[PDB]
């Protein structure tokens, strides 16, 4: 019942910058509040014990601060393994409330990406469907745009795309586009290319095969 | 008139928070100025308890007096004080609540203890103490010797055990163990009785008050 | 010092009970100072408390799932755990078991999770499991840099999630991306884990991916092989 409202609920910023953090509680909790800091995969991570309380291993460039209904998390100068989450929880009354999560970004350089592209395997066309997979690795920012080119004609429909979450050390994003097609499908075509269009590229990059070579 | 507290919490001037000594003595009051966050009251981390009660109780005093209960160079023979604690710092140094006393082990032992005191004042009687609760068996044994120890705390309307429990909470002001606290009020005519082999908060300072 | 770990993902059939269990190394449940606690992430949400539990027998559940929350110690295998009836689409989430330390005079009883689990993935359906198809992403040509190769693995057809990815035995993991998984038209899921690496290393340095999907007990093996 009691809302834990974050502010913002995303924000992106530079190495050694200092971030910082709202939380407000629906009514008055006094000092009964903590931080949480939750990266992918990991365990959630309890950084700020009661407003102000630092815990142990945790760097001092966390701090914490406010009492009663504003609460504020200090990140003073933000590293790459920052990145996560990050929950306000509200332990005043039960049942204990988090609120809605801060995703804090690295904001880094223009990373290129480097383009690699792998053929359907043999074993897969021995059952029938063949997979096709452009991967862009490590690059900067998020925003890419891959066009899967077959027999030079735009394809469409076809495809699907997974990006990694930032990467805890150098700040960068990885790609992968699948063009997935039936076995009959596939080899009525011979040329087979991926197109990629990022930032950190003065030109389109293609990475191309063709069947059977 | 009111009480002025300034930067300190009821918990910090009635414990005696090292920081909390300045404030002037007053034998009678109205009402207790406390600010929303008080930025001096339970130094040493830990649980205060029927503390909302406490506060009420001593809203309006009528009379007041400080006065120790357990002198500290005659009541405590073979045991020793702790050097109190980093998070109840004063002037740079460590130190304690100024109302209580750290009990430590004295050589390889901490011997058991058996305190008592009669109310022989007509008025009653506030008496506060502590139990600790250390983050480890290491700390245990090394101030108490004991792995396993109690605190018993009887009256003629009050009795109670206390057992350490041993663990480390959240860290709190560099703190992963605890002193828990406790109180009441000794009617005239009766006696507290304070048994422990371990882990023990004394009681030093007592207050005699009339309330209301 | 203390760990905890969450019961293998997996599925749970609508309107049946989930039940999950978490692992206590360190310290014995049986201990009067500290809570046991489970919390929950349905995907693309965030965190909601669904309770704790004391040896003592204290124990207090969210109000927004009391009627159907279940918790128990067992003090033999050292293990806590959660049954959840009635289960829905909603009960989708990621179940994380945790400890606390009573701490009244900084925490609301049993209200502070200090020690958390990973979480283990649940998945409320009506659908089979089905265990993954591992094929090689071989390093080539049309992989190369200069210095720099990638090679990998695809995960094909798999359900429920999660899917977990190793390269060699956990040896290698500078340079390995394994990619969120997709869920395709057919409704089951997929996804591909890569790794960069020196090309000097190609024809000497063995390289395989352990794929584990536990809702199936299954564990594959694929060496990717240059070519
Ligand atoms: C009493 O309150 C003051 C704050 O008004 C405390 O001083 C702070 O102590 C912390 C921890 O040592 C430091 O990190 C701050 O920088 C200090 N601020 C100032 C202005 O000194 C003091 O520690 C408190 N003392 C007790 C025993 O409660
Ligand atoms: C309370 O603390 C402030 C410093 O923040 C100080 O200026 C003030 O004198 C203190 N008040 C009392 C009553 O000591």
């Amino acid at each position: 019942d009691i809302v834990m409202t974050q502010s913002p609920s995303s924000l992106s910023a530079s190495i050694g910058d200092r971030v910082t953090i709202t939380c407000r509680p629906s009514q008055n909790i006094r000092s009964f509040l903590n931080w949480f800091q939750h990266k992918p995969g990991k365990a959630p991570k309890l950084l700020i014990y009661a407003a102000s309380n630092l815990q142990s291993g945790v760097p001092s460039r966390f701090s914490g601060s406010g009492s009663g209904t504003e609460f504020t998390l200090t990140i003073r100068s933000l590293q790459p393994e920052d990145f996560a989450t990050y929950y306000c929880q509200q332990s005043y009354n039960t049942p204990p409330t988090f609120g809605q999560g801060t995703k804090v970004e690295i904001k880094r350089t223009v990373a290129a990406p480097s383009v690699f592209i792998f053929p359907p395997s043999d074993e897969q066309l021995k059952s029938g469907t063949a997979s096709v997979v452009c991967l862009l690795n490590n690059f900067y920012p998020r925003e890419a745009k891959v066009q899967w080119k077959v027999d030079n004609a735009l394809q469409s429909g076809n495809s699907q795309e997974s990006v990694t979450e930032q990467d805890s050390k150098d700040s960068t994003y990885s790609l992968s586009s699948t063009l997935t097609l039936s076995k009959a499908d596939y080899e009525k075509h011979k040329v087979y290319a991926c197109e990629v269009t990022h930032q950190g590229l003065s030109s389109p990059v293609t990475k191309s095969f063709n069947r059977g070579e | 008139a009111p009480l002025q507290l300034g930067n300190c919490s009821v918990a910090g001037w009635i414990l005696g928070n090292p920081e909390c000594e300045l404030l002037i003595s007053r034998e009678s009051w109205s009402y207790i100025v406390e600010k929303p966050n008080p930025e001096n009251g339970t130094c040493y981390p830990g649980h205060f308890a029927d503390y909302e009660e406490l506060r009420e109780q001593l809203s309006s005093v009528s009379s007041f007096e400080r006065f120790e209960i357990f002198p500290k160079e005659s009541s405590w023979p073979n045991h020793t004080q702790n050097g109190g604690s980093n998070s109840c710092s004063h002037n740079g140094e460590s130190s304690f609540y100024k109302n209580l006393l750290w009990l430590t082990k004295s050589g390889s032992l901490y011997p058991n203890l058996s305190k008592s005191y009669a109310n022989n004042k007509e008025k009653e009687v506030l008496v506060l103490w502590g139990v600790h609760h250390p983050p480890t068996i290491q700390e245990q044994t090394s101030l108490y010797v004991k792995e396993n120890a109690y605190v018993s705390v009887v009256s003629s309307h009050y009795s109670r055990k206390f057992t350490p429990e041993i663990a480390k909470r959240p860290k709190v002001r560099d703190q992963e163990g605890r002193i828990n606290y406790y109180w009441t009020l000794l009617e005239p005519g009766d006696t507290i009785i304070f048994e422990a082999n371990g882990n023990l908060i004394a009681p030093r300072y007592a207050f005699a008050l009339s309330r209301g | 010092q203390v760990q905890l770990e969450e019961s293998g993902p997996g599925l749970v059939k609508p309107s049946e009970t989930l039940s999950l269990t978490c692992s206590v190394s360190g310290v014995s449940v049986t201990s009067d100072i500290y809570y046991w606690t489970w919390i929950r992430q349905p995907p693309g949400k965030g965190l909601e408390w669904i309770g704790y539990i004391f040896y003592n027998g204290d124990t207090n559940y969210n109000p927004s799932l009391k009627s159907r929350v279940t918790m128990s110690i067992d003090t033999s295998k050292n293990e806590f755990s959660l049954r959840l009836t009635s289960v829905t689409a909603a009960d989708t989430a990621v179940y994380f078991c945790a400890r606390g330390t009573e701490d009244l005079g900084y925490c609301s009883s049993g209200s502070c999770p200090n020690h958390w689990g990973q979480g283990t993935l649940v998945t409320v359906s009506s659908a089979s499991t089905k265990g993954p198809s591992v094929f090689p992403l071989a390093p080539s040509s049309k992989s190369t840099s200069g210095g720099t190769a990638a090679l990998g693995c695809l995960v094909k057809d798999y359900f429920p999630e999660p899917v977990t990815v190793s390269w060699n035995s956990g040896a290698l993991t500078s340079g390995v991306h394994t990619f969120p998984a997709v869920l395709q038209s057919s409704g089951l899921y997929s996804l591909s884990s890569v790794v960069t690496v020196p090309s000097s290393s190609l024809g000497t340095q063995t390289y395989i991916c352990n794929v584990n999907h536990k809702p199936s007990n299954t564990k594959v093996d694929k060496r990717v092989e240059p070519k």
